Formats: structure tokens, sequence, C-alpha cells
């Protein structure tokens, strides 16, 4: 989803922190494939 | 003799195994932040 850059809107972020809000999601983190990949994902978000 | 030695080099394997410590500790040390940092690059510029 693109954030992209602003400013706006109202703390010229407001929001700003932003670990994801929480997380890192930090697997172990421990996996380091990265398969290439891929869309980003269609996964039937494309159709959310 | 041996002695093995002659201290200096019994006690320079003060020096010489731990040398050999400073040496295998730097390829610990720059293996270690160099893979993070490269897999942090795999993340930098692939990902």
């Amino acid at each position: 989803s693109q954030e992209p850059m602003l400013d706006a809107d109202r703390l010229r972020s407001s929001w700003t922190f932003s670990e994801s809000m929480d997380l890192n999601y930090s697997n172990p983190s421990s996996s380091p494939n990265s398969l290439g990949n891929l869309k980003i994902l269609l996964d039937d978000k494309a159709s959310k | 003799k041996n002695t093995t030695s002659s201290s200096n080099e019994n006690p320079i394997l003060r020096w010489m195994s731990i040398k050999m410590n400073g040496f295998q500790n730097e390829l610990n040390e720059l293996s270690g932040h160099m893979i993070s940092k490269i897999i942090h690059s795999q993340r930098l510029i692939l990902q």
C-alpha cells in the first residue's frame, strides 16, 4: 500500500512511528531466502 | 629444549596464539558484521 511521502495530514504525519505499528515480523528472524517475489501479492488482496 | 620457549614464545604464544585470536577474532567479527550487512544488502537493494 502506498504511503507515499506525505505530509498530509494533521501533525504533518501524525503517525510516523512506525514499526509496522508493532512488528518486525521478526520471524525468528533467521530466514534470509526472500524468494525473488512476486507481484507484490495479488493473492485475492488485489481482489480485496 | 623444550622450552618452547624462553618465555617470549610460550609467553609469546600469549602473542602467537592470541595474535591468532586477533586474527581468528578478526575474521570472526568481519565475518559477522559483513555477513549481516550483505544480508542487509539483499534486504537493502533487492528487497
